[PDB]
């Protein structure tokens, strides 16, 4: 109904996916999602909601309810969004995987009649083409993108993006039975786009965030401090978070390049504190400017006012799960060099990474920090390691040698958060790193802690200084 | 029977005293039709020698050279240093192929002694510098076809094959 | 610096006159560690001619064959056809590695001229008929690799590999 | 008991006199191990005074510099301008932690004066440019080091792991 | 900072004495490339006035004007016609928004008085027979747009939408 504010952000090496898990597909390219950005909008409003309420009144709310107070702004099933976002990727006209020709019918001479896995590899700057059957044809072709012989190299040195990579690679075919040669033509010619389309990695992606508003929806209740709420937690989204996949180890890092409100009476108070970022002298100044904000919305921002709406709802301890932001755990420093930073996140947070290595040993608690920090990992009871050891350092009971204790992880009484813990696959890592510039050549690798809600009162000093040695080790 | 003699395409200029033979009789398989060259050939795991290139057998399946495949006899002074062998036409690695052949042919291809003295690491080389693609265009190309400035006349796109297609593998020693 | 050199399993046993080193050096690289083989070699672009096999080279990257290689020179019968050449240890294709080398070696092809008197018209064989495996771990991997027996005694790990991880391409002449 | 001193590796060679004894005792808790160095210490807040090479002690945590520390004893005549202190191994930011600790150990840390004389516009920089890397192999791991080119030979390997490695902050005035 | 001005197309040849800059800046708000127009603005209200053709405003959402942005300012030959306006750029209607904007712009429009001395009762009209197309290439795409002739042969592209698109009204009186 009207332009709210405006934000020129960058993003730098996003990993955007599309339906082919790809920022470019053969019909068009997409940097930015907006879907994502509205959806990373309320994640980070939520996880900014339960870190106030947890700061005021100790309570942690459930996901539902808080989207359910605030739909008044983000929309629900019963409610249209008063908030429309419009993203504006300057240079985006028609743009598109086009492969112009690849040159097989030598790959498939060597297929025929065999069952055999077809692995690709892009570094030598010459698509080979690996059989396990023991060959390695080089593939001739033409494609549209030209990977800049700087993402090639940023994909084989970062072991997790070459490890992502597993799924863009191989096929295993099948020609033993009937097989022309035309269908597996267009297999390996599928194969290839899809492994191509990965290497659209662009970096320092560069967007326009429009935000309209719709001013028909009246202050219903608490409209316009909703709305502001809302507004910083944009603004910390777009301070802590990225857009697109992994941004919990760098990819995707937004940072701010000009904001430019239209309503003062209720963004004038974002539009200069997002200036606040426009120049970044050091490290120090930095983690003052966002422990400013982060205090800001804490006691001094708006109030408990509508946190007296009776529509939330405390989360069960035990059946639940919810992230919050701690203001302690807010590590900054200089970068130098970004590509470097990403792939020595790896050494950060990986079980044998040398940075993890030289700051934790007896690996149990290694496995241990990593599985409470880390997200997901596929951990199983097959060689003692994990038995009691790692159970141990989870135990809520138990003893007090580990600092993190799982709310529910029982000694082999595992009911809910254990399963959680140890099978859920789709876990987030609550150890995050970020990377910001400035309209200055300033660079900062933000390492933060987000708090979660299955930590049985965590000891923020053991995990403090691990994320400051993790930091340094990285950088 | 029928030969061919496989010519090198790097950047380097040793292009002119190679060949005895330009025709032949009257048939090639790299043809230049309103659409770029055709018909080329790979050579799989073998790299060129600089010190007047010929191809040097490397074990690196990912090394390789790309080339024009022309029928005829290498110098005539030559079958005491090359390779010469004769398959069956379907055992050639090409590419862009335009038509196929009879099911035989006997090829010369360059060859370079191992030199088991020096560890040869391997550089991948393409086709930079446009004056030497502008160069190669009166080097060989005239001297096995002269259909070129006949049937041709945007020869750009032949112009940019030789850069979009002809990449290799140099001894860099 | 190192020596090394390759050999070749055909289903046929010609290979009883072979390397010099029984010990000679202080490493191997087709190591054999209560997992299987590991790191052995592919060649692509060569046919394998077992009657007195030395690797008849096509140009057809579909054309492999795989074999061991062990640190050794071969007869002092030879240095006349075999061809020896230095590769910084990274060039080589090798399968089931587990360590890495010296960063230089220096390796022994059993090498065949390419012999232009006969069609290259090659055939993929495996290995099966273990008869054929029953004893060629007797005379390569027992004359060589004689560490079975005492040092290994599950076979069957390095058996059933055998006779599905060794496979090659006979040029059929 | 146990005294080692840590010293520094910058972009200059600000390091070749100031040192008596460079091994001494009979360990160094700073490796060269096979992979590459082990064990580096990194000093937070500290930043190099290059001229009359010294860590120049701030209270910035966002700086840092990082050496090697090998036992002896920096030349008598000092204690004057020079940081020597014990500690029980942990709280040092000991990284490429390999081995582990006998939780004492009294170690010298070139120091000089906090410089209340200029502005302290610290820098960041890191040692690339190949050219001084040579240097740096020169006089910190042959002087001190009696393992380079008796033990191991991946020196590229303490190249390009030394350049990665090391970085520090200077004060540039 | 930056300013543009709008330069309205009727079929009439009253449009050539408009300009003091060629570019001025380093950018153009319409661009041309290799599909035709880009970011056309619009102005409703407005007719044109052929009779030494300005924009006259009406009273009226069904009239309007196209036109282009181009960068500079108006003639020197001003100050009592034209209006000159500041919009924080997102308040034109731009007609194929190809890229983005810099959030505030100041623009000069060819204004002329209403003239109420007549009613100023307008009618549609459509750029056609394009002869006047060819001819208006020449006179605002090739004093200003000199990408016509210089990379763009494609010229027909933009014949089809100015037959098609930069319509407008006129009093015709």
């Amino acid at each position: 109904e009207e332009l709210l504010m405006s934000l020129k952000l960058k993003a730098l090496y996003p990993l955007t996916g599309g339906y082919n898990r790809h920022s470019i597909n053969p019909f068009y390219e997409e940097l930015v999602r907006p879907t994502e950005i509205k959806g990373l909008w309320r994640w980070w409003n939520r996880v900014l909601f339960n870190t106030l309420a947890y700061s005021t009144k100790g309570k942690l709310y459930t996901y539902e309810s808080i989207d359910r107070l605030f739909e008044d702004v983000f929309g629900s099933e019963n409610k249209k969004s008063a908030v429309r976002l419009e993203v504006i990727t300057d240079e985006g006209n028609d743009n598109r995987f086009e492969l112009s020709y690849v040159e097989l019918d030598k790959v498939i001479d060597c297929l025929r009649n065999y069952k055999r896995k077809v692995s690709l590899d892009f570094i030598d700057n010459t698509l080979i083409a690996e059989i396990e059957g023991s060959t390695k044809i080089p593939i001739s072709f033409k494609s549209n993108l030209d990977i800049d012989k700087i993402i090639k190299d940023l994909v084989h040195n970062n072991k997790l993006l070459s490890f992502e990579l597993l799924g863009f690679k191989s096929v295993e075919i099948d020609a033993t039975k009937i097989s022309d040669k035309k269908i597996l033509k267009e297999i390996l010619r599928d194969l290839i786009t899809n492994y191509l389309e990965y290497f659209n990695i662009k970096q320092e992606v560069t967007f326009t965030l429009n935000i309209y508003l719709d001013k028909s929806r009246e202050h219903k209740q608490n409209f316009e401090d909703k709305l502001k709420f809302a507004l910083y937690s944009l603004l910390v989204f777009i301070l802590l978070g990225g857009i697109g996949r992994k941004t919990s180890r760098g990819f995707g890092s937004l940072s701010i390049i000009d904001v430019k409100c239209y309503d003062n009476s209720i963004c004038k108070k974002i539009e200069d504190l997002a200036k606040n970022f426009l120049k970044i002298s050091s490290g120090n100044e930095l983690k003052s400017k966002i422990e400013s904000i982060l205090d800001c919305i804490k006691n001094s921002c708006i109030d408990t006012l509508y946190i007296e709406n009776n529509i939330l709802s405390e989360i069960d301890p035990k059946k639940n799960v919810v992230y919050f932001i701690n203001s302690d755990l807010f590590e900054v420093k200089r970068i130098n060099d970004k590509e470097k930073v990403l792939a020595n996140i790896y050494k950060a947070v990986s079980s044998e990474g040398c940075c993890i290595k030289s700051i934790i040993t007896d690996k149990y608690v290694r496995k241990s920090f990593l599985i409470a920090f880390g997200g997901y990992r596929k951990v199983e009871k097959d060689k003692g390691l994990d038995i009691g050891f790692i159970k141990n350092y989870l135990c809520e009971t138990c003893e007090t040698v580990s600092s993190f204790n799982i709310v529910d992880f029982l000694l082999s009484e595992g009911s809910f958060m254990s399963d959680y813990i140890l099978q859920y696959e789709h876990r987030n890592s609550l150890l995050r790193f970020k990377l910001i510039s400035d309209n200055s050549n300033n660079s900062y690798l933000i390492g933060y802690i987000l708090h979660s809600s299955y930590f049985k009162k965590i000891d923020i000093k053991y995990v403090r200084c691990i994320l400051e040695k993790l930091t340094y080790c990285v950088i | 029977s029928t030969q061919r003699e496989y010519v090198f395409i790097p950047i380097t200029n040793s292009i002119t005293i190679d060949v005895k033979i330009t025709i032949g009789g009257s048939d090639h398989i790299t043809n230049i039709d309103e659409r770029g060259i055709h018909n080329v050939l790979v050579i799989t795991g073998y790299a060129v020698d600089e010190k007047n290139g010929r191809l040097v057998p490397t074990l690196d399946p990912c090394d390789y050279v790309k080339g024009i495949l022309v029928a005829g006899t290498p110098q005539q002074a030559q079958s005491n240093d090359f390779l010469t062998l004769k398959l069956p036409a379907n055992k050639l690695y090409l590419i862009r192929k335009k038509g196929n052949i009879s099911d035989d042919l006997k090829i010369y291809i360059p060859y370079s002694s191992p030199d088991a003295r020096n560890s040869m690491k391997t550089k991948p080389v393409s086709i930079s510098d446009d004056t030497i693609v502008n160069n190669i265009i009166k080097e060989v190309f005239d001297k096995i076809y002269n259909i070129t400035q006949k049937e041709k006349v945007k020869i750009e796109k032949v112009k940019e094959d030789i850069k979009e297609l002809f990449s290799y593998y140099a001894l860099e020693q």
